[PDB]
């Protein structure tokens, strides 16, 4: 149900494999291969921990294990999807597509979140606690923006782009440092003066965010999907299918493992868990082999 | 250590602003 965030996150993750027409990360094919391997090691550990703590009934350790497995599965899928894309575009008939310098939706979410938080801490009807929590929100999304700018500069070879992205990021970080400072003063002594000062301090941050927005909007910095040929599509299918099956069986493993955690004495569920684990292993092996066989440059 | 959340935020952003400053020029 809506409760099972791990299962829902596996489903969300599967979307990466549905049509790899754009690069999802900055990994080379070598990077993808390394990632797959590392995440294999980590996933094995996790799956062992899941069984063990389901038997022993160690619910907190079990939960940590599910969280670990989930992370590894995310990492696997990102690597597999990226690898798929790289295999596709590498086909002679395929024309490559530009990686987006920033995620525009995630950017807009940061903008709106920062905005709401500033507006909150600006209010008269706002407790000391609420100002702090508002600040953690501002901080969360602000750092997200700066990090995205850092990546954007690394990605782009454009001279004005690299400079301005890093510059805008610096403005955001600076003015956020100024905001968090006056909020710390306000936390030291909660008074009208300090609250009005805080309402001022948001102006340069909002301006900085707005500037960065205008700059990032430029269609030169946006992503363009790849023209992937039927041959390229055929080449990447085994990787995609292996990755999908891996996710199916992993979801099955988690789902069954919860039931076993609440009721360990059930041989059928244990047999189902085993089957899921084995299909996961076989999917990972078939994925690795598929990535080797279809490795670009051949 | 048990540090103040605001202290941690300020530290993070000063550090990041320095890093960005240095990254280009």
């Amino acid at each position: 149900k809506e409760c099972d965030n791990a299962l829902r996150q596996l489903e969300t993750v599967r979307e990466l494999l549905e049509n790899p027409v754009q690069p999802i990360n900055d990994m080379s094919y070598f990077g993808c291969l390394d990632s797959v391997m590392e995440n294999s090691k980590v996933l094995g550990e996790a799956m062992t921990g899941i069984s063990q703590n389901a038997k022993n009934g160690n619910l907190p350790e079990f939960g940590d294990a599910i969280a670990t497995a989930s992370k590894a599965l995310c990492g696997f899928t990102e690597a597999a999807a990226q690898a798929a894309y790289l295999v596709g575009v590498s086909d002679p008939n395929s024309q490559a597509g530009q990686q987006g310098l920033v995620e525009p939706t995630q950017f807009a979410r940061a903008n709106q979140a920062i905005q709401m938080a500033c507006q909150s801490l600006g209010e008269p009807g706002c407790t000391q606690a609420q100002v702090l929590s508002a600040a953690t929100i501002v901080a969360k999304h602000t750092s997200a923006l700066c990090n995205s700018c850092r990546l954007a500069s690394a990605r782009t070879a454009n001279p004005t782009a690299k400079r301005q992205f890093v510059q805008s990021a610096k403005e955001v970080a600076n003015s956020t440092a100024n905001l968090v400072k006056t909020i710390k003063a306000l936390d030291g002594d909660f008074t009208e003066e300090n609250r009005a000062q805080c309402r001022a301090a948001t102006a340069p941050l909002l301006e900085a965010v707005d500037n960065l927005s205008a700059f990032a909007s430029n269609p030169e910095f946006s992503s363009v999907p790849a023209q992937i040929s039927p041959e390229g599509r055929a080449a990447m299918e085994p990787i995609v299918i292996s990755a999908k099956t891996m996710l199916e069986s992993a979801g099955g493993l988690i789902q069954t493992a919860r039931a076993l955690a609440v009721n360990p004495r059930d041989p059928p569920r244990w047999s189902v868990l085993a089957g899921h684990s084995r299909t996961v292993s076989d999917s990972i092996k078939k994925l690795i082999t598929s990535m080797r066989d279809k490795a670009p440059g051949q | 250590s048990t540090k103040h959340i605001l202290d941690d935020i300020s530290t993070m952003f000063d550090a990041l602003a320095d890093q960005l400053d240095a990254m280009l020029d």
